[PDB]
């Protein structure tokens, strides 16, 4: 159950 | 011998070392006393200290998220996005953090993911990182030592010392158009 995170592309 | 003795070029910084003309360039390079750079991946040309690298990010680069944990999943969106892109966070672990960056460059695309320890050479030796992308009977997987911020990451994505890939391989582990990295830091 490893945490995720959505990486939005950097601005 | 013989020859004369020039300070460092961080003597104003507290390095307390002498040397010839000569060897002079070489130690700079590896000097303790050397100013660190930004370590987010060409917009931002800010330099100081250690530590003032934590403040720095959480004042001027607050979009980058901070997870929890040495197993985590760096879900990079919008990866067939038009263009050159990077994609960058952080990973809080061991009681240091660790910049993991995914960065899209034009080829004749190509994907370069490494991870950096903020922190000096000697202590980016004590850890190791593993990079992998899975799908369904399918795994590509890259393992190293992370690199410090102190020489950065730019000589390292030259060298493809780091997990490449291109845009064929990219298209097998997508989902939904998001590429899922596995990121899982280890003490060596
Ligand atoms: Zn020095
Ligand atoms: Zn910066």
């Amino acid at each position: 159950p490893k945490p995720t995170c959505m990486v939005p592309p950097m601005p | 011998a013989n020859s004369v003795l020039f300070p460092c070029k961080y003597a104003s910084s507290g390095c307390e070392i002498t040397l010839p003309h000569t060897e002079k360039a070489d130690h700079e390079e590896l000097c303790e006393f050397r100013p660190y750079s930004c370590p987010c991946p060409a917009s931002c040309k800010w330099q100081g200290s250690l530590d003032a690298v934590m403040p720095h990010l959480m004042h001027q680069h607050k979009s980058i998220t901070t997870l929890q944990g040495e197993d985590i999943v760096f879900l990079a969106t919008d990866i067939n996005l038009p263009g050159a892109v990077d994609w960058v966070m952080m990973q809080s672990c061991f009681g240091f953090h660790f910049m993991l960056v995914l960065e899209k460059q034009e080829k004749y695309q190509q994907f370069f993911a490494i991870v950096q320890l903020i922190g000096t050479r000697k202590q980016a030796e004590n850890f190791a990182y593993r990079l992998e992308l899975n799908g369904h009977r399918r795994r590509l997987t890259w393992e190293a030592t992370p690199r410090s911020i102190h020489e950065g990451i730019a000589t390292a994505i030259m060298n493809s010392d780091c997990l490449v890939f291109d845009t064929s391989i990219a298209q097998l582990f997508a989902e939904n158009g998001n590429l899922g990295i596995n990121v899982t830091i280890s003490m060596c």
